[PDB]
């Protein structure tokens, strides 16, 4: 009964060289800023919040992802574009064209996450319009959760080389971390070392909660003492590191001592959902020819 | 009563000593001996 | 319960499955072997349907008319 | 099978053209190996849709070093009832 | 297709000081218990579980409100209370008139707390019945989040005690509040406290040593904006566990299991359900959204 379709305008016409660019993928997944079904064009990529301008993010990309609506191509036509719309548990198709090629296999779910690679495997740069469109990073889930974590840790060890030389060795940091292993396959990932500012944020607050938490817990564990204890909290004192018990809490004050345990819990609740919950979707079929995976997704 | 419920936080088994009627066969053993 | 409470609950129903294991890692902690359990969510059974008791060959099997299945992801629990 | 019984798809490496591992919940509790006073019932029945649990074992050789590291959890994706 | 609507037989006919007041909030959502049309008043209060005489809980009393139904009203006529009923997926209208107020816009999202200011305000007494009313309050997900991440820790530091700035106060960007504890039973509060000394000393056990090493390359020096909590100064733990030498493959092992326990730390910090709202009028003060199932 309900009809949905997503018609995007322009100002200008496409150039001859950019439509095969976007017929190249006829499928895919766009995030797009709003619900209604007549819309310009500064919504549908990441250009509304990622920029070469602004500095690059990960987490206000991860923010923004789970708050945006999904939409799917059909048909590229000069210069109005024809999305499709998603629907929270509705079943349609998708092609699966993104840089670089991972292998999708039926049964799998499927994560979206955002962009952390090169440009031009990414972005398509639609010079007509001056506006860059940006196609996220659709990835199993599986993968997208330790795709993320082999770089996030060679982000740290490039923050080590470069302020000392001596501790990090290059041919054991490059072999551990671009290869990643998966479903038996093996994937050489591009480490763009050219110069990851991306995951600059994560490297952030990883780092200053693994100072915080054994100084956190400490006082944790002593203020809770009682007659009703969950009997499972004695357990758990053997498994706390000997030298994290050793703190002498008298020399932090009281008033800097709720500064940390606000800016502990704080940072603990926005880690936590921006590796969680996104926009996630699964598949039931898949065929390695017609490279066509019929999907349905699930919000939340 | 299982294997992997073994080392129970409240197992079902209480000691309990009446240390006053342990006294006194301590004291009576002791007299004997 | 909803999903915040449930956590909590499993944690109950384990307990002893919880302080079994880890009298064992006093000894040696290896941090492959701290990973515990999950817990999926297989969609949702709508309220007062009464599960019907079955035997099959015994084996006593419950039965949930109106079931709708809603697969999630596997979050680890501890 | 009666039928309604619910199913997981295990995946480890597309190996053939087209061939699908499924686990129904009894037959899952054979590779577990854990013992009879934990499921009173069903270790009865378990025992013969299938073999001393190693027909099962067979297939799938990580059943020792799966446990360890902790990746079987992240193997499974739950699929619905039998129709 | 389906029809959402709960009328409430009431047993004595409301005065004109107490429909004043509910005439006022004729946009609200408030939980009750049953899913029928018919109800008695005894449901639609919060304060089955938030009495005056008994010491509230807020913890518990915000695990209450995911298990409950939310409905939204629609009429107050001088006998019954007409609602509307809100399930998952359906869009539908909501209006705010929640007294300590925050402002939306479209493409913002909500979520339900129980009343944590102002309980003489945003509730309620019904004397010609004898039975109270309570409403909740509906704020966007960040201080959503931010009022329970104080209130964690106001129970922390009351239990130390067996002074006030620190502990009662959440904050936000232009605005500071006064949390309402006077009775407060924290025994429901304190269960969650019992998880969080589970998961936190399991993350101080396997912490990457190269990401120690950061800190102590980072905060000497290279002061950053949002490094300001350690002052210029490292703390004297840091030191003693960077003694060892880095090697790649024993931090994989270890960056994934602090990956897959920050999953579960949803599960201690959940909200009630939640609402992903699209569309939003300010000067109508009307909105659109769809409820989340819990």
């Amino acid at each position: 009964a309900l009809d949905k379709s997503i018609v995007v305008n322009l100002t200008s016409r496409l150039f001859a060289d950019e439509l095969a660019a976007l017929q190249s993928k006829i499928g895919s997944v766009l995030p797009l800023g709003d619900c209604h079904r007549l819309q310009n064009i500064q919504a549908l990529g990441l250009g509304c919040v990622c920029s070469r301008e602004t500095s690059p993010d990960y987490i206000q990309i991860m923010q923004y992802l789970s708050k945006c609506t999904l939409a799917v191509l059909e048909e590229v036509r000069p210069d109005s574009l024809r999305l499709t719309r998603m629907d929270p548990s509705d079943n349609l198709q998708i092609k699966n064209v993104y840089a670089p090629f991972f292998q999708w296999d039926s049964n799998t779910q499927l994560a979206v996450l955002p962009p952390l690679f090169s440009r031009k495997d990414s972005t398509i740069v639609l010079e007509s319009n001056g506006f860059d469109i940006v196609f996220p990073m659709v990835v199993p889930q599986q993968l997208g959760h330790a795709i993320l974590q082999q770089l996030l840790v060679y982000h740290i060890y490039s923050k080590i080389s470069a302020g000392a030389p001596g501790d990090v060795n290059m041919a054991e940091l490059d072999l551990y971390t671009t290869n990643v292993s998966f479903m038996g396959r093996t994937y050489r990932l591009d480490v763009d070392n050219t110069d990851l500012r991306v995951l600059d944020d994560l490297s952030m607050y990883l780092c200053i909660l693994s100072a915080l938490v054994p100084r956190g817990c400490l006082r944790l564990l002593t203020a809770l003492v009682r007659h009703d204890r969950h009997p499972l909290t004695e357990v758990f004192e053997g498994v706390v590191p000997d030298e994290v018990t050793r703190i002498d809490l008298d020399q932090l004050s009281v008033p800097d001592d709720i500064t940390r345990m606000r800016v502990m819990f704080s940072y603990l609740q926005s880690l936590s959902s921006i590796f969680n919950l996104g926009p996630r979707l699964h598949v039931y079929a898949y065929s390695a020819e017609t490279l066509a995976a019929s999907c349905w997704y699930s919000p939340r | 009563t299982e294997a992997g419920r073994f080392w129970a936080p409240h197992p079902e088994n209480v000691l309990f000593i009446h240390k006053p009627t342990m006294e006194e066969t301590r004291r009576v053993a002791l007299g004997l001996r | 319960k909803g999903f915040a409470e449930v956590v909590a609950m499993i944690k109950d129903h384990f307990t002893d499955v919880i302080r079994t294991k880890y009298i064992q890692l006093r000894h040696e902690l290896y941090i492959n072997r701290l990973v515990f359990g999950a817990v999926c969510t297989l969609g949702t059974v709508p309220f007062d349907s009464h599960p019907v008791h079955q035997s099959l060959n015994s084996l006593p099997v419950l039965v949930f008319a109106n079931f709708e299945a809603a697969c999630g992801p596997w979050t680890v629990f501890l | 099978e009666p039928l309604g019984t619910f199913l997981f798809s295990f995946k480890q490496e597309d190996n053939g053209s087209s061939m699908d591992m499924l686990l129904t919940p009894t037959s899952l509790f054979m590779l577990s190996g854990m013992e009879a006073a934990k499921a009173p019932q069903t270790h009865k029945v378990a025992g013969v849709w299938y073999g001393s649990g190693s027909g099962l074992a067979d297939f799938i050789p990580n059943l020792s070093e799966l446990m360890d590291t902790g990746e079987f959890h992240t193997l499974l994706t739950p699929v619905g009832p039998m129709v």
